[PDB]
């Protein structure tokens, strides 16, 4: 019956700076809130309860406060292990809902995807099957939305996409898109394009190859 | 100090019913509640439910209500999550915690759920040559698709692991249940096609080791 809803579900921040990550119950929680935080491939570890009572370990960085629905959870000096997810969960009533999540990643300037395509390999045709690749490189922030098209017409099953977590020394983002496609189908189109849309551009930057024109 | 074990991966079929353990050592679950948490492949932290170790008092996120049951064994200090008829949205990993109301709050490492019928595949791995636009430019990037293999994971280095920087290995993605993974690798222009760039993709499971080497299309 209660849902947290967590804000934002992304922030970008660096070391030293402060930030604070809000959740809102869908209800009154009483202050049973607690808040967790993530780090990559690890099992989450609580940070703060009761809203503003610090866990083991925490140090003094990390302060929590809110009333009745409204949460925070601030975080005063950025050190480089905060970076991670954190949610929030109430512990009101049943369900325990969590918030969605809130990722800390490194801030860096914005950078555009490298975008490569990649017709279907020989290799791959000779078995009836045909994928079309679009990897979309070393990029920032990590919105983007990529687009398949096979003859101007939009594509939306087929697509299989992937992504890095932010790079440990640059801190850009990675993305690699395959659209699937039978061999049948494949060798009765020409153009397949792969749109990427992000941030770093107003128009989308686009990758095509013809099928037919080799 | 306080640990909460959980089984290894589990692999199950669609329709089966699979029975995760997380045990607990330092401490008796019944001082606390054991939850079930389900993370699915990046996305959030969806809490199942939790069983009052000391009661048998169980409570649940509707949603699970039919397609999953927590129980426990005090005895062994070891709750359990059955999830019934399994469909590709299991596929996730299942957390237990030992947590209620104050800071004992323990997590297990988490059991990672793959709901798949594929058998042990070898991987087809197909060397991706590139969308020539990028060939008057700077760099070339090249990749692999390590195709329909099962189950993860593989090792894809280049050039031997000579090639070590420049490259993306992309995580895995389970489709129409066998995994699909693509890495990429940026040489400089003068590198290749000039020189040799092969991506070696390793899959113990299959046991299959495969290089490949990026030919130009015909093109």
């Amino acid at each position: 019956d209660i849902q947290m809803t967590q804000s934002p579900a992304s922030l970008s921040a660096s070391v030293g700076e402060t930030v604070t990550i809000t959740c809102r119950a869908s209800g009154n929680i009483h202050n049973y809130l607690a808040w967790y935080q993530q780090k990559q491939g690890k099992s989450p570890q609580l940070l703060v309860y009761n809203a503003k009572t610090l866990a083991d370990g925490v140090p003094s960085r990390f302060s929590g406060s809110g009333s009745g629905t409204q949460y925070s959870l601030k975080i005063n000096s950025l050190q480089p292990e905060d970076f991670g997810s954190y949610y929030c969960q109430h512990f009101w009533s049943t369900p325990w809902t969590f918030g969605g999540g809130t990722k800390l990643e490194i801030k860096r300037a914005d950078a555009a995807p490298t975008v490569s395509i990649f017709p279907p390999s020989s290799e791959q045709l000779t078995s009836g099957g045909a994928s079309v690749v679009c990897f979309l490189n070393n990029f920032y922030p990590k919105d983007i939305n990529v687009k398949w098209k096979i003859d101007g017409s939009e594509r939306q099953n087929g697509v299989l996409n992937s992504w890095t977590d932010q790079d440990s020394k640059d801190s850009t983002y990675s993305m690699s898109s395959t659209l699937t496609l039978t061999k049948d189908e494949y060798e009765r189109h020409n153009s397949y394009t792969c749109e990427a849309t992000h941030k770093t551009s107003t128009s989308p930057i686009v990758k095509s190859f013809n099928r037919n024109e080799c | 100090e306080v640990q909460l074990q959980q089984s290894g991966a589990e692999l199950v079929k669609p329709g089966a019913s699979v029975k995760l353990s997380c045990t607990a050592s330092g401490f008796n679950i019944k001082d606390t509640y054991m939850h079930w948490v389900k993370q699915r492949p990046e996305k959030g932290l969806e809490w199942i439910g939790r069983i009052d170790p000391a009661s048998g008092n169980t409570k649940y996120d509707p949603k699970f209500q039919d397609k999953a049951t927590i129980t426990a064994d005090t005895s062994s200090n070891t709750a359990y999550l059955q999830l019934s008829s399994l469909t590709s949205e299991d596929t996730a990993v299942y957390y237990c915690a030992g947590y209620d109301y104050g800071n004992f709050d323990y997590w297990g490492q988490g059991t990672t759920l793959t709901v798949s019928s594929a058998e042990t595949t070898p991987p087809s791995v197909y060397p991706l040559a590139p969308g020539t636009a990028a060939l008057k430019s700077s760099m070339v990037t090249l990749g692999c698709l390590v195709k329909g293999y099962f189950p993860e994971p593989v090792t894809v280095t280049w050039n031997s692991g000579s090639l070590s920087s420049g490259v993306h290995t992309f995580p895995a993605v389970l489709q129409s249940d066998l995994y699909t993974l693509s890495s990429s690798v940026t040489v400089p222009s003068s590198t290749w096609p000039s020189q040799t760039v092969t991506c070696n993709v390793a899959h113990p499971a299959s046991s299959t080791k495969v290089d490949k080497k990026i030919v130009p299309r015909n093109c």
